[PDB]
């Protein structure tokens, strides 16, 4: 879906349609917030279906249903 | 176990941009609306509250089309409901599209439909108008006044129209669109060198003064990455059609 892109590009800076560690913190730090890097991998973790270390669509679409 | 932390923040950053987007084209629409509710003696302050008892909505509607609508004097919620639903009858008579619109969401005065309400309001009324020398087909409006503004600034060294959000945010492009029409309104050697802020404040400012352009845009809301585009939509439609 249109909405779920939108807030996948809020967090994928580089547009390569990935997620990763420094990418999450970018946004949460924009939106005040102050992630530890433990924190941030944590957080990926948690949604890394292939374990591959990043966030893909596909993956971020899981987490999102 | 899961804890849900990125959920968490994709959700805080995407309810926080949908939010702005709300906010942005409630000033847009509010003052849209206003625009016409005044010819009929009414004005609204708050675009969640004062359309759900159906009344503002329904000579709304009276202004624009020139019709007489129903109105129920009634005054409990009851009377609302139908009220509303008054509009909507009115307008899905027309073939207007308003899905998911339904009058409990205006009279609960949800904000995602009610200004989805008045979206598919200008878009029927004002927006659906244009028609374009150059036109291909089954354009849609919104292709129209795309091309209409593509022509417009045809000319003019360095400015591109691709679309209905970036293209306009530094304000060039309604200053260009004023300067075609009327070339004595605007000093484009002031547009080339001017901030974005200055720029769209002044294009706002002459087409208000000088071609009776209601200013629905203010512009701290335009100059951003990615100003809204029904707002810019709905703004670059009323220049169309102050200009014959
Ligand atoms: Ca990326
Ligand atoms: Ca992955
Ligand atoms: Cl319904
Ligand atoms: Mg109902």
């Amino acid at each position: 879906i249109a909405e779920f892109k939108e807030a996948f590009s809020l967090f994928d800076k580089d547009g390569d349609g990935t997620i990763t560690t420094k990418e999450l913190g970018t946004v949460m730090r924009s939106l005040g917030q102050n992630p530890t890097e433990a924190e941030l991998q944590d957080m990926i973790n948690e949604v890394d279906a292939d374990g591959n270390g990043t966030i893909d669509f596909p993956e971020f679409l899981t987490m999102m249903a | 176990g899961p804890m849900d932390n990125l959920y968490l923040a994709v959700l805080r950053a995407s309810e926080g941009k949908k939010d702005e987007r709300d906010r942005v084209q409630k000033k847009t629409f509010t003052k849209w609306v206003n625009k016409h509710l005044i010819k009929a003696q009414r004005h609204i302050s708050d675009l969640y509250e004062d359309l759900r008892d159906g009344h503002n909505l329904i000579s709304l509607l009276e202004v624009l089309s020139g019709d007489s609508l129903p109105r129920e004097k009634g005054r409990m919620r009851f009377h609302k409901l139908q009220n509303v639903q008054i509009a909507l009858d009115y307008l899905r008579h027309r073939q207007v599209k308003l899905v998911n619109i339904r009058n409990d969401d205006i009279a609960d005065g949800n904000p995602k439909l009610t200004l989805g309400l008045i979206w598919t309001i200008i878009l029927h009324f004002q927006i659906s108008d244009i028609q374009v020398s150059g036109q291909s087909e089954d354009m849609t409006a919104k292709e129209k006044l795309l091309l209409w503004s593509q022509r417009m600034v045809e000319g003019y060294q360095g400015l591109r129209c691709d679309n209905f959000t970036t293209s306009w945010r530094d304000g060039r492009l309604f200053n260009a669109i004023i300067h075609r029409h009327k070339p004595m309104l605007i000093d484009m050697n002031k547009v080339y060198r001017q901030t974005n802020l200055e720029n769209l404040d002044q294009a706002f400012s002459v087409a208000e003064r000088d071609l009776g352009v209601t200013r629905l845009l203010d512009p701290e809301d335009v100059d951003v990455p990615q100003p809204d585009e029904k707002s810019i939509i709905t703004y670059v439609s009323s220049l169309y059609d102050a200009m014959p």
